[PDB]
RNA sequence: ACGAGAACAUGCGCGACAUUCCGAA
């Protein structure tokens, strides 16, 4: 996908004291990333169950909420906002609310799985 | 196959950490009167639509992202504390040693909503105690506990002088009695040999760690306001912050004025930043350790068996 | 020769947890956790054993008699047939919260004090599976006292748990009994 | 052939401790994609195999971060870029040559345990 | 006015029997 452009971005070689890390940013830990990917984790698991072709409205709300985490996570930590910035997390967000799809969502998860896929592979 | 009703009395404030930390935006919190009221995203969002005031929320979260409390955004906005009590989870009360709730590491709870102690703590607890496969010894988790009970208690250390922390760990009210079903056989562990085994090391535990404390002013004032209840005799430490002393092998397994210096060296080792620095052993090691007057400490909860 | 249905529920009192290839079983079809058979009667066939070799075809006559035996020579058709358990759609309309939930485990070790976090997918307390069970009466005699044996090894399973680590508060379980009825034959 | 010749080099434990069980995920979503085009009969890649075959390549990529030994495997046998190319070329039998590449890797990798 | 004419390689047959994705924290 699209995704390796802006992993390959994002991506960035920290040394020090000897020690060689690659992580593409220094915030980017992955439990603080991981709340919203279970968050989002829970989000398609009710979308899987429901089986319906439109977001559920109740989907809808925790996506809201989901929103909220993100500008939380931006807050908490300056890398984790560059990161959302870098990659427009905000705009894939507002297309699946506006189109209401289920293929569009499961299309915008599998681009966010594939971002955080390509940020391990690159770690 | 011998089955055990076990009923846990918390003396003391005891948190058990769900694996996730959240700051004033998850919760509501009130400092005139000091309550913590446990609050749920989705209903928040659901009220804030309904009274078109979420790009409201969205724009006091762009200019206090640091510091963001849903308790005053909720004064700002002046909106009624019906609709407050409407969308929240649950209520609970606050307890400060000392200041505004900043970072609030949950209890542990089960996907219901109530919340729970798991058997895998008491597991590793008891492991840990008797030191110094268990496959026969199985033990299940807790029975709910009523939600109002549960409270934010503030960690406090106590470095031969108490001082409160900003840290605070979602912990249970005292006098709160929960429940365990655990499933021993005869041939490997004997109920009276285990819990005798608990006892003895809670007693050595505190004999030459825990007199330390008491020898300094710090732990004089402890015991003034009553942190160790006159029952302290099962005794056990489970929720996290109690301390690394409290049910250490290592500490059973080495003699005394021995012992000691091992755990500072691991405290050394653990604690770079703080125990590195430090060389000399001191009297005691670790050196460090309500709205009621009385006082409490932490994770101390008192065992019953009935078979 | 008569089949005889037991249907019913296992309610969940603890975590359920059986580790599908941590991850837990779940039904492609539905995308629901459910209790394979499978790991029923293995507890069961296990639990009675204890109560009554390297082979674990030799066993005793009861245990061969009802869980079958593929003994050379002595191949004994079961008696006991245990069905995948389900997730009841009464619990799944009660629950529409997440049907499982993840634990944390620090796991920490001994001497260096070291944690290795881990998570565990288990199901939320207070879910139901629809559990079914065949009995073919293979000797009129025996079935009296072979439904006693099942009666046994029931009750060691609602005294102990069901997949997971069961000594650190998962699969606990119990069984709610609906009916038990001579589905074929006239038994 | 290339996947002999690659295995080969490999072996010493191959692909730095490669096994079955680490790569089972991906032989069953490229099983599962082979199977899905073997259903239909067509000359080119439907868009809904060529977005399962861009699941693939990320699954590639995050078994290669997750582990060391799938990671040289996929550098070592250029199975990512072979994706790439079933993916501008379009043909089925392309992809069906890159679904017997695979297997014969496989197999080989099995025959020098 | 063909070494030809008539002639089912076909009938019966469960890829099945025993097997906890579990111990450990």
């Amino acid at each position: 996908n699209f995704a390796r452009k802006v992993v390959e971005e994002n991506k960035r070689v920290k040394d020090n004291r000897g020690r060689q890390e690659i992580v593409l940013f220094n915030g980017l830990t992955t439990s603080k990333l991981r709340n919203l990917l279970e968050l989002i984790n829970h989000v398609y698991t009710k979308v899987y169950n429901s089986d319906d072709t439109t977001l559920s409205e109740d989907v809808r709300d925790e996506l809201e909420y989901l929103k909220v985490k993100f500008a939380y996570e931006s807050g908490r930590e300056p890398a984790v906002r560059t990161f959302i910035e870098k990659t427009y997390v905000d705009k894939l967000v507002d297309v699946v609310l506006k189109k209401n799809t289920k293929k569009i969502f499961l299309d915008y998860c599998k681009y966010f799985e594939a971002l955080v896929a390509y940020a391990k592979f690159y770690r | 196959e011998k089955v055990y009703q076990v009923k846990l009395k918390v003396y003391g404030p005891v948190h058990i950490g769900s694996g996730k930390i959240i700051r004033k935006q998850e919760y509501i919190y009130d400092r005139r009167k000091s309550l913590a009221h446990i609050v749920d995203g989705p209903n928040l969002v659901k009220f804030l639509n309904k009274k078109g005031k979420f790009t409201a929320y969205l724009q006091y979260l762009n200019t206090t992202k640091e510091r963001a409390d849903l308790y005053t955004f909720l004064r700002q906005e002046q909106i009624d504390t019906n609709d407050w009590k409407t969308f929240v989870l649950y209520t609970e009360r606050v307890n400060q040693g000392k200041k505004g709730m900043n970072d609030l590491h949950l209890f542990v709870r089960d996907g219901r909503g109530d919340l729970y102690i798991p058997g895998s703590s008491l597991k590793g607890a008891l492991r840990t105690v008797l030191e110094g496969a268990f496959h026969s010894l199985s033990i299940s988790d807790s029975l709910p506990i009523d939600p109002k009970n549960l409270a934010i208690y503030q960690k406090i250390d106590i470095n031969k002088e108490l001082k409160p922390m900003p840290l605070y760990r979602e912990c249970v009210n005292v006098g709160t009695t929960v429940e365990f079903t655990m499933k021993i056989n005869s041939d490997d562990w004997t109920i009276e040999k285990i819990e005798k085994q608990i006892q003895q090391a809670y007693l050595q535990y505190w004999n030459k760690w825990f007199v330390g404390m008491v020898t300094t002013p710090g732990g004089k004032a402890f015991i003034k306001g009553g942190g160790l209840p006159s029952v302290l005799p099962t005794v056990l430490f489970l929720g996290g912050g109690t301390g690394f002393p409290s049910k250490t092998t290592h500490y059973l397994q080495k003699p005394k004025e021995q012992a000691q210096k091992d755990i500072f060296a691991i405290l050394q080792r653990r604690f770079r930043n703080v125990y590195g620095k430090m060389a000399t052993v001191p009297k005691n090691v670790p050196m460090v350790l309500d709205s009621t007057n009385k006082w409490y400490q932490q994770g101390v909860c008192l065992l019953e068996f009935q078979p | 020769y008569s089949k005889i249905r037991i249907v019913g529920k296992i309610d969940v009192l603890t975590g359920l947890h059986i580790g599908g290839g941590s991850p837990v079983v779940r039904d492609p079809y539905s995308r629901l956790p459910i209790i394979p058979g499978s790991s029923i009667k293995g507890k069961m066939r296990s639990l009675l054993a204890k109560h009554i070799q390297k082979m674990h075809n030799q066993d005793a006559p009861e245990i061969l008699r009802l869980f079958g035996s593929s003994q050379k020579g002595a191949i004994q058709s079961s008696r006991l047939q245990i069905s995948d358990a389900f997730f009841s759609k009464a619990s799944q309309e009660e629950f529409d919260l997440a049907y499982t939930e993840t634990k944390f485990e620090n796991t920490i070790s001994r001497l260096t004090a070291v944690a290795n976090p881990r998570q565990i997918e288990r199901v939320t307390r207070g879910a139901s599976f629809d559990f079914h069970i065949i009995y073919n009466v293979e000797n009129i005699n025996e079935v009296m006292a072979d439904f006693e044996n099942i009666k046994t090894a029931i009750h060691l399973l609602e005294n102990d748990y069901l997949g997971g680590g069961g000594t650190r508060g998962n699969g606990r379980i119990r069984f709610v009994i609906d009916s038990i009825d001579t589905v074929v034959g006239d038994f």
